[PDB]
C-alpha cells in the first residue's frame, strides 16, 4: 500500500508539471 | 546579544494535516521557533521542520485548529528552541510546555541551553560500578541495577509497575557500607492522571519534596508536545547533574504514547515505514532520549534512568520492546501470570538481565560468591521450570527423585525469594543468606554451576 | 567555486549555483564548515549528505568546494589511537577544547604534525637505483610491538635522488624524491588515500592456516579461517559483543582494529579501561595489548550518514595493514545500523523501497563491502605477504531471521554462526545453536589438524552424530516420556547432556577459563568420547549376553568419575603448565579404563 | 551499413543513481552504445534506455564515479549493439565487458551478431529425443535430461552446488554405449561459462576443477566478482548466449552454457526498476521481468537442416530456502523442470542431498523407452517414486505417534527409505555410474518388497525380470 501510494503521488506531481 | 528586531509574516500559503506551509518568507532559519496569533487572540507555537526556496513548512505543537490564511500571524525567532533551567525547579510542578500548573511564576531561568542538547566526547566516560540500594530481592541479587545506567521496565496494562517506580524510588541507597539523597526527575506522558495523583501522594510520602522536578501531560492534552516534554526533562538532568554535583534520579512512563505521537507526526510527514509502519528514525529518536546518560571525568554527578514503557498485547517481539531492549543493557519484564498468581513484587526472574555484573559486583565490593551463586540459582529455576513444563503431562509416577528436589525448589523459590512486601527494606547480605538457605536442599554434587572452592568454603552450615 | 544553500531536510542539504560540481567530491558548508559529499546533481542543482546534524545552516550559507573525494592518512601514530566516523583523532580535541562536547565540525589534523620519530633507511637503497612502487625503504618503531612499514605509494616509480639519513624527523620533514621522466617529486611519511577505491594487489590466494577462537565451540566445531569472513546474527540480550570482546582480547593474529556503529560508549568504556590493563608477551619484553589495538568509535548519537563512512575508514584502515605484511581480524559491530542509515538516507532522498523499506542496492553494497578481504600476496621486492578477516555482526529486526539483510549477509558469507534467544536465556554462555550455525573451511584445515595433532576427525564425527541423534530423540522423549527407551537411547541422551553442560558451556569471564587451548580442548573431547564408546560396548555385550548394564548401576558405580569428568575443566591453565595437565588426563584416562575393567 | 563520421555531445543535464539524463541530442536511436570520457580521461560505456524529444537517458554499465556535467563528454555511435565472435573464443578469458583479463590479446572478431540476436521460428526447431548421460544417480534414471532440455538446479546458501555443477559438466557423456565405441568418442561437448555475481574463491574453485580436467581447448570463460561494478550483470549473460549461438548454429559443435546466480541479476534488473521509477510489481521487481527471463531462457533446443545443439544448465538462490518466492515462481513458469537441493539432507552429509519428491523432467516422457534407455525403465522410477512419497508419510505418522502403532510393513516402508537414502542417493565424489547400473541398483531396492506390495508395476514385467 504505502509503495502504491508514493508512486501515484509521483504521477501526480509528475501531472502538476503545467 | 541579538541585536536583531524580530520579524513577522503574514502569508499562509496553505495547511495541510498538523502542517503549515509560509511563503514569501525571508531567508528561513532551519530547526527554529515561531509563535502564532490567532484571530480571536489565542497565543500558539512551533518549530519550523523543512525549508525550500522561499517556503518554510512548519509543524505546530498543540495542533492546528482555526488558523485561517488571511488572518492569523506568524513571527520568527532565529534561534533554535532554548529552554529554561533551574536548579531552583525543585519541589515545582509544570506542564508538558513547561508553564507553571501550581500558580507558580514564570521560573527563573539560570540558563538557556539546547533542548536538543548535545553528544559526549567518547574518551570523556568513566565507567559506573557502584550497585545501588534497591530494597528488593528480585534487583539486589539478580539483576543489581548501578549507577550510571538506565535499565528499563516492560510492564503492561493493569500490572502494578507503578508500585515498583514507587518502591525503587522510596528505597533507594547505597550499597557499600556523609548522607545521600536522589534528586527525583519525573514526567508524565499522556497518562491518565489518577496514576499521576497517586506518584505525586507517594512523593509526599517519600518527605523530600524539595528534590521532586515534576512535569505533567495527561491524555486529553494535545498529543504532539510529548514528543518535546522528554527532552526537556533530560536537559532540566542534564542542569543539574554537570552544573551542581547532583545526581539525578530521572524516570519516566508510557513510551508508548511517545511512539504513537512520533509515529502520527511520520505518518502526516509520509516518510518510508518500518516494521508494523513505524517510522525509520525511531531508532535514532530513542537514541537521542536514552544515551544521555553516566557520568563523566572530573564530575561526581550521575545519571540514572529508568523509562518504563507499555508493552502491547505482552508480545516480546513488538518493535517498541525490541528497538529499548537493543538500545538499553537491562530489563525487568513484570510478568503478568505472577501478578494473576497474586505474589508480590510480580517479577518474573528469567528473562530478566543486566548486564553489570562485570563490575558492579565482586571481591572487595559485596563478596567473593555473588556471581556463582546467581548463576547457580538461575540455571536451577530453568530446569525447574522445564521440568515443571514435563510433569505437566507424564506425571509425578514416572519422575524421579530430581525432579521432586526441583519441583520443591522452585515451590520455595517463589514462596520465599520473590516474596518479599511492600514496605519491608532488605539488605544484600540478608538476601544473600536466603539464597543459600534456598540452594542448601540441594546436596554439594549436583550443583554443577559453583567452583569448588567456594563450595566447600560456604555450604556446609 | 563556491554555492548558496537552497534548503535542508535533516542529514540532506539541496544547494545552487555549483555547477562545478561532481558526485564523492567532498564540500564545506555554513559558518561551521561541515563536512559532506555530493549524491545527486541536475541542472546548476545539487544535493550533499552531511556527515553532521544540521541544526544551524540556514540558506544562502556558503558551500566552499575541494577537488579531492573522501580520503584518511596512514602513516605512524595511527596505532593506539581512536578516532570517529570521518578521521578525527578524539585525544587531540579533548586536549585543545579541554571540554567534554564535540563542537560542530572541528577541523584538526588527522595525525599530529609536532612529534618527532626515529628513521631507519632501507640499507639497500641508493641515489640513482630504480624502484616500483609497492616496495618498502623505510622502518619507523611506533613501539617495541610494531615496527612500522612505509613503501613507496602505487602509481610512482622511478630512480631516487635523495633519501634521508638516519636521525629524528617529524611528518613534514621530506624524506624521499624521485624522477621517472625528469621531473623531481617530493614524498613524506603520510599518505593520502581515497576511501571507495581498493588498494591494487599482487595475486589472491588461499586460505592455509587457522584463525584462533578462544571458546572451544566455534574452533573445534564451526571454525573460522586466517583470511576468511564469518556472520554472527543474534537478537538482542544475548549481547554478542561480548564475544567480539573475547575475539578481539586474544588472537593469534598481529593488528587487530575494531569499528563501531550506532552502539553505546560504554562498550568503549570496557575495551578502553581494560586494554590498558591486559598485556602479553611474544618474544621477550611483556606489552599492553593497547599497543597492538586500534579503535574507531561511533555511539548511535553521532550523524547517520556518518556511519557510512566509518566502515569505509576501518576497511581502507585494515587494507594499508594489510599491505604491511601480516594478518589483521576486525570486527564490525550492527552492519544493520548502516543498513538502516541507507535506507534513511534513501527515504529522505525520495527513492522507491525495493523491499522492507531499504533501498534496491543494499545487497551489492554490502557484498563489495565483505569482498575486501582474503589472504593475498603483497606487490613489492621484500615479497611481503598479507592477509584480513572480517567479523560482521548482523542485528535481526525482532529476531527474525526472514529479514532481506540476514538473507543478503548469509548468501555472501562463507561461515555462519547461530544465536538462540533461548540459549543466551539458559545463561548458556556462549548460544551457539549448533544446528543451523555451518562451516565451509573444514576441509582447507583437515591438512593443518593432521600434519599438526594426527588425531580429530573421529572426534569430530562422533560429536556431530551424537548431537544430531539427541536433537532427533529430544521431542521424541517428550512425547513418549522416557518409558519405552532401550539402554542405548539412555547413554546417548545423559552423554549428550554431559557434553552440553561440561564441553559446550564454558564461562569466559571466570579467571581459570577466560581462555583454553586447542590441545586441552582435544583432550577432553578424547576423554568424553573414550568413555562413550567404552560404556556402548559394556552394556552392549552384557546385555547381549547376560546380566544387562542398566544405567542406574552403571552410574552408581562411576558418580565420582563423572563428577571428576564434569569437573575437570577447572584447570586455570595460566596456574597449571601443560604437561602437568595431559598428565592428569592420562591418570584419569586410566582411572576410567580401570574402572571400567573392575566391572568386567 | 554505417558509413558517416560520429557525433559528440556535451550536454548532462543531471545524474540519478546508475542512470545519466541528458538534454539536446538530436535524432537518437533507441537501445544505442554510448561511449564516455571522465574529466580524469578513463573510458567508460552505457547503453540508451529512454527517450523523449531531444532528452535521451542512459544506463553506465560500470556506475558513475568522478561525472561532472560539463567536464565530462559523450558519444553516440548510432546503432544497435554489435558484439564480436569468433570460434577463437574458446581458449581465451573474459571479463563482463568483455574485454580480456587473462593478459591474452584484444577480441579479433570473425562476425558481428546483435546482442538481442533474433527468435528463431519454432518450426525449425527438432524436438530432443537423445538421453544424455550425467553420471549422477539421483538425476540418471529417475529425473533424467536430453540433449537440448533445459533444466534449472534450484540450490540456496551454503549448500554445496559449485561441486554438483563441477560434476554435471565433467562427466558429460552420451548413453548410447551399446555399439562400437570409436564412433562413440568422437562426441565432444564445447562449454561456455558465464560466472555472474561470483565470489572469487568459486571462481579460482571452477577454474582449477576445468585446468585438472585439461579441457581447455573447448572452454570459453566469463567472469564476474563481487568488487566490479553491478550494471556489468545485465549484460553479461547476453554475450554468452549469443556466443554459444554461434557455436552452435554455425561452428556445427555440441555446445553446453552454464549461467551463475540469476537471482543476482534479478537484483540488478530491480534496480535498475527503482531507478527508473516505472509500476513496481510483487516484491518490487518490474513487471516485465517475467519476458527478460523468458528472452534469456529461449536460446536453447537443435535446429533443423543443422546437428548441433544447446542445453540451458542454469542454477540459482532461494533466499531463506522459499519455494514461492517470485524469482523461483517465475523460472519455474519458464523452465520445464525442477531438483531443489534440500538443507535438510546436507545437514545429515548425504552428497550429493538431490531431494527427489519435489524434483520434475517433463521430457522424460519420449526419452526413454525400448532401443533408448532399456525396456523396462519408467514403471521402475514411477514405484520408487510412489513407495519414497508413502514411506515419508510412514516417517511422519512414526513421529505423531511412535513406532508402537506402526505395522510390519511401516517397518518395511521404513527400511526402504534408509536404504534407498544410503545407496540409490549417496554417489561420491567421482563415481560415474552407467545407466544399467543405475536400473540394476533400483531393481535392488525394489527386491526387498515381494510381488503384492507393489501396486504401479506391470505384471508382465514383474515375472520378467523380478524373478533373478
Amino acid at each position: 500500500f504505502y509503495r502504491l501510494k508514493k508512486i501515484q503521488e509521483k504521477k501526480k506531481i509528475i501531472k502538476e508539471k503545467f | 546579544y541579538l541585536s536583531q528586531p524580530r520579524l513577522t509574516y503574514k502569508t499562509v500559503s496553505g495547511v495541510n494535516g498538523p502542517l503549515v506551509i509560509l511563503d514569501h518568507v525571508k531567508f528561513p532559519r532551519y530547526a527554529e521557533i515561531v509563535h502564532l496569533t490567532l484571530p480571536d487572540g489565542t497565543k500558539r507555537s512551533g518549530q519550523v521542520l523543512e525549508v525550500s526556496g522561499s517556503k518554510a513548512v512548519v509543524q505546530v505543537f498543540e495542533g492546528t485548529s482555526g488558523i485561517d490564511a488571511k488572518k492569523t500571524s506568524c513571527e520568527f525567532t532565529g534561534d533554535i528552541l532554548r529552554t529554561p533551567v533551574s536548579e531552583d525547579m525543585l519541589g515545582r510542578v509544570f506542564n508538558g510546555s513547561g508553564k507553571p500548573i501550581d500558580r507558580g511564576p514564570v521560573v527563573l531561568a539560570e540558563d538557556f541551553l539546547d533542548i536538543m542538547g548535545q553528544p559526549i566526547n567518547p574518551q570523556c566516560r568513566i565507567y559506573p560500578e557502584e550497585m545501588i540500594q534497591t530494597g528488593i530481592s528480585a534487583i539486589d541479587g539478580m539483576n543489581s541495577i548501578a549507577r550510571g545506567q538506565k535499565i528499563p521496565i516492560f510492564s503492561a496494562a493493569g500490572l502494578p509497575h507503578n508500585e515498583i517506580a514507587a518502591q525503587i524510588c522510596r528505597q533507594a541507597g547505597l550499597v557499600k557500607k556523609s548522607e545521600e539523597n536522589f534528586a527525583i526527575v519525573f514526567a508524565a506522558m499522556g497518562v491518565n492522571m489518577e496514576t499521576a495523583r497517586f506518584f505525586k501522594s507517594d512523593f509526599e510520602e517519600n518527605g523530600s519534596m524539595d528534590n521532586v522536578c515534576l512535569f505533567l501531560n495527561l491524555a486529553n492534552d494535545p498529543t504532539i508536545e510529548r514528543i518535546i516534554t522528554p527532552r526537556l526533562a533530560l536537559t532540566t538532568a542534564e542542569f543539574l547533574a554537570y552544573q551542581c554535583e547532583k545526581h539525578v534520579l530521572v524516570i519516566l512512563t508510557d513510551m508508548s504514547s511517545y511512539a504513537e505521537a512520533l509515529r502520527e507526526v511520520s505518518a502526516a510527514r509520509e516518510e518510508v515505514p518500518g516494521r508494523r509502519g513505524f517510522p525509520g528514525y525511531m531508532y535514532t529518536d530513542l537514541a537521542t532520549i536514552y544515551e544521555r546518560a553516566g557520568r563523566v571525568e572530573g564530575r561526581n554527578g550521575s545519571i540514572t534512568q529508568i523509562p518504563i514503557l507499555t508493552m502491547p498485547n505482552d508480545d516480546i517481539t513488538h518493535p517498541i520492546p525490541d528497538l529499548t531492549g537493543y538500545i538499553t543493557e537491562g530489563q525487568i519484564y513484570v510478568d503478568r501470570q505472577l501478578h494473576n498468581r497474586q505474589i508480590y513484587p510480580p517479577i518474573n526472574v528469567l528473562p530478566s538481565l543486566s548486564r553489570l555484573m562485570k563490575s558492579a559486583i565482586g571481591e572487595g565490593m559485596t563478596r567473593k560468591d555473588h556471581a556463582d551463586v546467581s548463576n547457580q540459582l538461575y540455571a536451577c529455576y530453568a530446569i525447574g521450570k522445564d521440568v515443571q513444563a514435563m510433569k505437566a503431562v507424564v506425571g509425578e509416577e514416572a519422575l524421579t527423585s530430581d525432579d521432586l528436589l526441583y519441583l520443591e525448589f522452585l515451590q520455595k523459590f517463589e514462596k520465599n525469594f520473590i516474596t518479599q512486601g511492600p514496605y519491608e527494606n532488605r539488605t544484600v547480605y540478608e538476601t544473600l543468606d536466603i539464597g543459600w538457605q534456598l540452594l542448601r536442599i540441594f546436596p554439594k554434587e549436583m550443583l554443577k554451576r559453583i567452583p569448588q572452592s567456594t563450595l566447600s568454603e560456604f555450604y556446609p552450615r | 567555486t563556491f554555492g548558496y544553500v537552497h534548503g535542508v531536510s535533516g542529514p540532506v542539504v539541496t544547494a545552487c549555483d555549483m555547477a562545478g560540481a561532481a558526485m564523492y567530491e567532498l564540500v564545506r558548508v555554513g559558518h561551521s564548515e561541515l563536512v559532506g559529499e555530493i549524491i545527486r546533481l541536475e541542472g546548476d542543482m545539487a544535493t550533499i549528505q552531511v556527515y553532521e546534524e544540521t541544526s544551524g545552516v540556514s540558506v544562502g550559507d556558503p558551500v566552499l568546494r575541494t577537488g579531492k573525494p573522501l580520503s584518511v592518512e596512514l602513516g605512524p601514530g595511527i596505532m593506539g589511537a581512536i578516532f570517529d566516523g570521518i578521521q578525527r583523532p578524539l585525544s587531540d580535541i579533548s586536549s585543545q577544547t579541554q571540554s567534554i562536547y564535540i563542537p560542530r565540525g572541528v577541523n584538526v589534523s588527522a595525525l599530529s604534525r609536532d612529534i618527532k620519530w626515529e628513521f631507519i633507511p632501507s640499507k639497500n637503497l641508493r641515489v640513482g637505483s630504480h624502484i616500483t612502487g609497492g616496495d618498502i625503504y623505510g622502518i619507523v618503531n611506533e613501539n617495541s610491538l610494531i615496527k612500522h612499514k612505509i613503501m613507496l605509494p602505487p602509481r610512482n616509480r622511478g630512480s631516487v635522488t635523495y633519501i634521508a639519513p638516519p636521525g629524528n624527523y617529524d611528518a613534514s620533514d621530506v624524506v624521499l624524491e624521485l624522477e621517472f621522466e625528469g621531473v623531481k617529486e617530493k614524498f613524506s611519511m603520510v599518505q593520502v588515500w581515497p576511501v571507495r577505491q581498493v588498494r591494487p594487489v599482487t595475486e589472491k590466494l588461499p586460505a592455509n592456516h587457522p584463525l584462533l577462537t578462544g571458546q572451544r565451540v566455534l574452533d573445534a566445531l564451526f571454525p573460522c579461517v586466517q583470511g576468511g569472513t564469518t556472520a554472527i546474527p543474534g537478537a538482542f540480550g544475548c549481547g554478542k559483543t561480548v564475544i567480539s570482546q573475547s575475539l578481539s582480547k586474544y588472537s593469534n593474529s598481529d593488528v587487530i582494529i575494531y569499528v563501531g556503529c550506532g552502539e553505546r560508549g560504554n562498550e568503549m568504556s570496557e575495551v578502553l579501561r581494560d586494554f590498558p590493563e591486559l598485556t602479553m608477551e611474544v618474544d621477550g619484553k611483556v606489552e599492553s595489548i593497547m599497543k597492538r589495538t586500534a579503535l574507531v568509535a561511533n555511539t548511535s548519537n553521532m550523524p547517520v550518514a556518518a556511519r557510512e563512512a566509518s566502515i569505509y575508514t576501518g576497511i581502507t584502515l585494515s587494507e594499508y595493514f594489510r599491505d604491511m605484511g601480516y594478518h589483521v581480524s576486525m570486527m564490525a559491530d550492527s552492519t544493520s545500523r548502516w543498513a538502516e542509515a541507507l535506507r534513511e538516507i534513501s527515504g529522505r532522498l525520495a527513492e522507491m523501497p525495493a523491499d522492507s523499506g531499504y533501498p534496491a542496492y543494499l545487497g551489492a553494497r554490502l557484498a563489495s563491502f565483505y569482498e575486501r578481504a582474503g589472504r593475498v600476496k603483497c606487490l613489492g621486492n621484500p615479497e611481503r605477504e598479507g592477509s584480513v578477516s572480517i567479523v560482521g555482526a548482523v542485528s535481526p529486526p525482532g529476531g527474525d531471521f526472514s529479514d532481506p539483510v540476514t538473507s543478503a549477509t548469509l548468501g555472501i558469507v562463507q561461515v555462519f554462526w547461530g544465536l538462540d534467544k533461548k540459549l543466551a536465556q539458559r545463561k548458556h554462555f556462549p548460544s551457539v545453536n549448533w544446528l543451523i550455525s555451518y562451516s565451509k573451511y573444514m576441509r582447507a584445515l583437515d591438512e593443518y589438524y593432521d600434519k599438526h595433532f594426527t588425531e580429530f576427525v573421529p572426534l569430530r564425527t562422533k560429536a556431530k552424530e551424537i548431537l544430531q541423534e539427541e536433537e532427533d530423540l529430544a521431542e521424541i522423549v517428550q512425547l513418549v516420556g522416557k518409558a519405552s527407551l532401550a539402554e542405548t537411547d539412555k547413554i546417548t541422551l545423559e552423554v549428550a547432556k554431559l557434553i552440553k553442560d561440561d564441553f559446550l558451556q564454558q564461562n569466559g569471564y571466570t579467571p581459570y577459563d577466560r581462555f583454553c587451548p586447542f590441545y586441552k580442548t582435544v583432550g577432553m573431547l578424547s576423554n568424553m568420547i573414550s568413555f562413550y564408546d567404552m560404556a556402548r560396548r559394556a552394556v552392549e555385550t552384557t546385555a547381549q549376553s547376560d546380566n544387562k548394564i542398566t544405567w542406574s548401576i552403571i552410574r552408581e558405580h562411576m558418580g565420582e568419575i563423572l563428577y571428576k569428568l564434569s569437573s575437570m575443566k577447572f584447570k586455570d591453565p595460566v596456574k597449571d603448565g601443560e604437561a602437568k595437565i595431559k598428565a592428569d588426563y592420562a591418570q584419569l584416562l586410566e582411572d576410567m579404563q580401570n574402572a571400567f575393567r573392575s566391572l568386567e
